[PDB]
């Protein structure tokens, strides 16, 4: 579960700071939405397994 | 790896390596007095993909 | 790494005892445009280099 | 202009301010993050690393 925070999931980076430093606030939300969806999916799968 | 240090472990790394079990290609040439033309052809002018 | 005026039949000359021909892989004595320039060192007595 | 190497760097802050003990933001040679630094003696860095 800790290694899920190093997947890109379709975004250009796995880092929330390399997106906010290198993209405009319109263009950053498209990548932050993909990271949010990938990490929420990982948490749902873990919660069902428990 | 570029400027990274790894210590007492194994690493699974995707990179740019030779294929294990492939052969080489001697392209060195030693002239003495003359300068050919068939030396300068797509036999010796080669490709660069990766 | 520069844009050079490349010869048709390029070749070199050993800088220990000179040969019949001259080292001429370009004729560009006007300092052309360059992307990169550097100098590195290696062991003079080592046999194999990769 | 606008093609070559003689650049007017204008770098953020290559400050000699490695402050140990507290949380900082870092941009170390391209890698970004946050963390607490703590000085040590280490004998495994070659000159390319
Ligand atoms: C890299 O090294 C080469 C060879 O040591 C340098 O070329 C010499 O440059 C000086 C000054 O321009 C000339 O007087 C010599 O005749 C050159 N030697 C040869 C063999 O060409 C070169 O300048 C160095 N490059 C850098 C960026 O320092
Ligand atoms: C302007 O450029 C100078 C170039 O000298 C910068 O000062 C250098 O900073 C580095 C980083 O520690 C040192 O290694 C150099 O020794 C410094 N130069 C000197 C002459 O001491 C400076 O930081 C730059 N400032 C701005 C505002 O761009
Ligand atoms: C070798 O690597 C293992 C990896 O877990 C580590 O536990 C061990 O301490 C290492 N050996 C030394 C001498 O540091
Ligand atoms: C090599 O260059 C020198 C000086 O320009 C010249 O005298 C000599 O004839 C050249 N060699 C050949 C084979 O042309
Ligand atoms: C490498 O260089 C060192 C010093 O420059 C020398 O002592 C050593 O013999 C060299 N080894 C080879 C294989 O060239």
């Amino acid at each position: 579960l800790l290694q899920q925070l190093f997947n890109k999931f379709g975004a250009i980076s796995s880092s929330l700071q390399e997106i906010l430093s290198r993209l405009d606030p319109p263009e950053a939300q498209v990548q932050i939405d993909r990271l949010i969806n990938g990490r929420l999916t990982a948490l749902n799968a873990y919660v069902s397994q428990q | 790896v570029l400027n990274r240090v790894y210590l007492n472990t194994t690493l699974l790394f995707t990179g740019y390596f030779p294929k294990s079990g492939a052969n080489f290609r001697d392209l060195a040439l030693k002239g003495s007095k003359y300068l050919s033309t068939l030396w300068y052809k797509p036999p010796f002018l080669s490709d660069f993909n990766n | 790494a520069c844009q050079y005026t490349m010869c048709e039949y390029p070749h070199t000359v050993c800088k220990s005892k000179g040969s019949i021909r001259n080292e001429s892989w370009h004729i560009d004595s006007s300092e052309p445009l360059c992307l990169f320039k550097k100098n590195f060192t290696y062991n003079v007595s080592a046999d194999w280099l990769y | 202009i606008n093609s070559g190497t003689t650049c007017s760097n204008d770098l953020l802050y290559s400050n000699t301010e490695v402050s140990t003990g507290v949380c900082v933001n870092y941009d170390l040679y391209g890698i970004t993050g946050q963390g607490i630094f703590k000085e040590v003696s280490a004998a495994y860095y070659n000159n390319w690393q």
